[PDB]
């Protein structure tokens, strides 16, 4: 599980 | 193993528990997987997090305010400020309630406060810089299961300063920003509430943490702090400061900050009063001392420059008159008094948010109809107040040795002479009824009279507001008299002893009283 | 293992279906890892759910009514709504109907209510403020938190700020609460994280506001009770009676060095702070009390530290604003009306001067343009009226009329004050001075009535502050006559009207 920062 | 640290660190019991347990998970699985990787960093991030290394607080209040006078000049109510905070937390352990807050324009020093009161206190300073922050993660971080994971910089400043109890510099609250999936702001009330200060319950750390003892100072420019954080504070407005303060601040501050900047060894450049005096009056005018410095800087700059190219002065003497060879031409002005005692015109007073100055109000009445001009971009509660005077000036006209149908042949204009700015406001009620009785009447104003007050069609000279300008600033243009409507003079108390030990104020009810003082000839 | 646990509470038999389930799935894996992790927590976060323990409510009303005195002063009104709200949930077991709301301005004390109501209704307390089981670990819903940290079947929900909620941005639409607010769909409230349907009948909702901007589904639902602004009287008894203490507790101050007087609350209430509620009256009562403090430590001479009305000025710097006065000292051409704000009462000036001119009609103070229209239509009626009351009747031609109220840059609008203005043209046009212990409201006709105004109450108290002693009120507002404390009725000397002659008689000093 990774964390991803969408716009 | 590391069983010594986890034991010696004296964490709450929540903490060791949840330490010794996560370590009796890390020592049945390889150290070469993962979730050795995750559990061995999280319990060095718990073994990191100062669980109860807490600093002293000082008590003494005389070497504090010695602590707070060799940083700044006049911020004299934020330190007796601190100085209540200190002498509260004397008799309690950890203060409830509000946060510190210090609103003001930029330049007045309330950022460099930061340092000033985490010496004056005895406590460790850290500062987070709030200007743009979008997301909920530097604040409260990530879940341990992620992969780059960590905590928010709350905690991870916790273990950068290495001790509970520190100091807060919350550097610009109304600078922050909202975003989808997630807002700093409702973590920040988290942060700030004194019912959740003992379980803040950070996404890496899942235990509590007690943040009840941190000291919480935060700054802002504006007024413009959200609703659910702006009723958690406690807003300390810093004003702009006076021109002496300004001169007391670049004479004790910083003068020697530039010189030691600039590296400039004794007696190769010297600046007197004068010099900063001209650089305060006639080269800036915002409320704050860091174009003040910039100016200084470029003083030392041009000083540098002119020494290592001529190679005989070895000093340069800057003052008052040699100025405009480093500087240049004067860029803004202030108003004088006028010499000689004029028939139409009167010294009105002003105030804006950088200070106040000297208006000029002329009145010109010649044999006409009945017309009325007001020039000079005046507002509509100037230009009412000027009719209001006019009314005042209609009756009681026999009493005044006036032709009481002088309203239907007489053309009067009243201008005020800038042209180009707006002005507006009551406060020119007074002063503007005494330049129409004395083109009305031929007797001319002394022009060492300058008045403020806004007028009743009786005669009363209802208050004013921001009277400790309007007297500095007619103290600077060389007015020896003031008048005054006579329920400001409370404010009389927060002057300066050279202001009121040079002016002459005369406290004034009714318009007889400036009608009486303000001309040259009796009424 | 855990099975005494969950049969320990016993847990409704749909929940120990899902419970014993995954307890059964939990023996069939293995302990260490993360998705037993997950199993666990979720085990967790089912037995901390109250799905019994109720907390028995009270149905005696006169404790009820003492306990609700106990923290607040003087929300009659709204505990009266209260004790009527406890009387049908004495009767009816479960009121599933409306929602009370407490809409009202930012510093009285609709958020302590729900404290007083909490211990007051006998149920267990849990404040919202409002402004799915994974691998990675989920955290319950907000709504259901609550009531499990609180571990008690019946507890009192507040919904503080719903004005604050719905913001102008992607948030929280109205779905997820207005399915708690209804009756019908709160037998079954599946919980996303635990997919178990939890009820959410016998749970008391209290939701508190600033205004009436809630989104339309939640307005439907919920009793606007309105909070007036407190009087000057009444933050005198919030301040001594609940206020100083809390400043003293929480600044540690013994009982023998600090005695802030009567006359120094009053101080600061009319001096000092313009607001509704009492919340800048303890700003400034913190800082006078941290002042002493240092006052104790920088001086070991000096112990007890008197503070009154005088030496406000030594502390908390010197007086930010002021209220009107009358101005009994003479008795002159211009009138003293009465004006209502958010703040409170205000006395209102009136003036007017008539030169001799060609009949220029000027207007002056910030005038709205109702009032403007209200000046046009007192001078009609002076007008109409010209020859009984002996002016003669060609000043509309031949004098020159101001009419100036004092506070410029101060917006002044409304209907009312039309029979002080036209009070202040038959003075100044008859040269009959006003009798200055008068203050004057009402709205004027061209007939010569006296129509109804708002706030009278605000108006009442302003001009007992300001030392009127005689009122002139129109007399379709003896009504509300009814909600005066009868120490300003005592003081003073009402008088309602209903036309224009009622008024001149009263209101000059000599007959017209
Ligand atoms: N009263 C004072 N005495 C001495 N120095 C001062 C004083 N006020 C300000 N200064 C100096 O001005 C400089 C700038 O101050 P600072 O950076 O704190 O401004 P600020 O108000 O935080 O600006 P902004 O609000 O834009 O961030 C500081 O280095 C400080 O030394
Ligand atoms: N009638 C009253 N008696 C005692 N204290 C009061 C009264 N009204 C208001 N207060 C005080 O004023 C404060 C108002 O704060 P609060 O009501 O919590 O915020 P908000 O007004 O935003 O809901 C309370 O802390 C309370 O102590
Ligand atoms: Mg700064």
């Amino acid at each position: 599980a990774a964390a991803a920062a969408a716009a | 193993a590391l069983k010594r640290k986890i034991e010696a660190a004296k964490m709450p019991k929540d903490a060791r528990e949840k330490t010794e347990a996560e370590l009796q998970k890390l020592k049945m699985m390889s150290p070469m997987s993962a979730e050795a990787t995750v559990v061995r960093g999280y319990i060095d991030w718990m073994l990191q997090v100062p669980w109860n290394s807490r600093s002293k607080v000082k008590k003494d209040l005389v070497k504090a305010q010695e602590v707070l006078d060799t940083d700044h000049y006049g911020l004299e109510r934020v330190k007796d400020r601190i100085l209540e905070y200190l002498a509260v937390q004397s008799r309690v352990s950890k203060i409830k309630g509000p946060i510190l807050c210090l609103v003001g324009p930029p330049g007045v020093g309330k950022t460099s406060l930061g340092q000033s009161i985490a010496k004056a206190t005895g406590r460790q300073y850290v500062r987070m810089a709030l200007g743009g922050v979008r997301d909920e993660a530097e604040i409260r971080g990530h879940r341990r299961t992620y992969i780059g994971s960590m905590p928010g910089k709350l905690i991870q400043k916790m273990a950068k300063v290495g001790v509970k109890n520190p100091l807060f510099l919350l550097d610009q609250i109304d600078k922050m920003a909202s975003d989808m999936r997630g807002d700093p702001a409702s973590a920040l009330l988290e942060v700030l509430d004194p019912e959740q200060n003992v379980a803040f319950n950070d996404h890496y750390l899942e235990v509590d943490y007690d943040l009840s003892d941190v000291m919480f100072v935060a700054t802002s420019n504006s007024m413009n702090i959200p609703a659910p954080l702006l009723d958690r504070m406690e807003v300390i407005r810093l004003s702009g400061y006076t021109e002496d303060e300004k001169l007391n601040i670049a004479k004790q501050h910083l003068l020697p900050k530039q010189f030691e900047r600039n590296a400039i060894k004794k007696g190769e450049l010297t600046i007197d009063d004068s010099a900063i005096m001209s650089i305060i009056r006639y080269y800036t005018r915002e409320a704050g001392v860091r174009s003040l410095e910039r100016e200084i800087s470029k003083l030392c700059r041009k000083a540098v420059k002119n020494l290592l190219m001529d190679k005989t002065v070895k000093h340069i003497e800057i003052n008052g008159d040699n100025l405009k060879d480093f500087l240049g031409v004067q860029k803004v002005d202030y108003g004088r008094a006028d010499t000689e005692n004029r028939v139409g015109q009167v010294t009105g007073l002003a105030w804006t948010e950088v200070g106040g100055d000297l208006l000029t109000i002329e009145t010109a009445c010649v044999p006409g109809k009945g017309k009325l001009t007001y020039t000079g971009s005046l507002g509509e509660v100037m230009q009412e107040s000027i009719q209001a005077a006019l009314t005042v000036v209609r009756a009681r006209a026999d009493k005044l040795g006036i032709n009481p149908d002088f309203y239907e042949k007489r053309d009067i204009h009243v201008h005020v002479p800038e042209g180009a700015t707006p002005k507006d406001g009551p406060s020119a009620g007074i002063a503007m009824c005494t330049a129409l009785v004395s083109c009305l009447t031929g007797n001319p104003v002394r022009a060492d009279v300058a008045m403020t007050g806004e007028i009743t069609l009786r005669g009363l000279v209802l208050p004013i507001g921001g009277l400790k300008e309007k007297l500095l600033a007619a103290h600077r243009g060389g007015i020896k008299v003031v008048l005054i409507p006579d329920d400001n003079k409370r404010d009389l108390e927060e002057i300066p002893d050279n202001v009121i030990a040079d002016l002459e104020i005369h406290p004034v009810k009714r318009i007889d009283d400036v009608l009486a003082i303000a001309l040259e000839h009796p009424a």
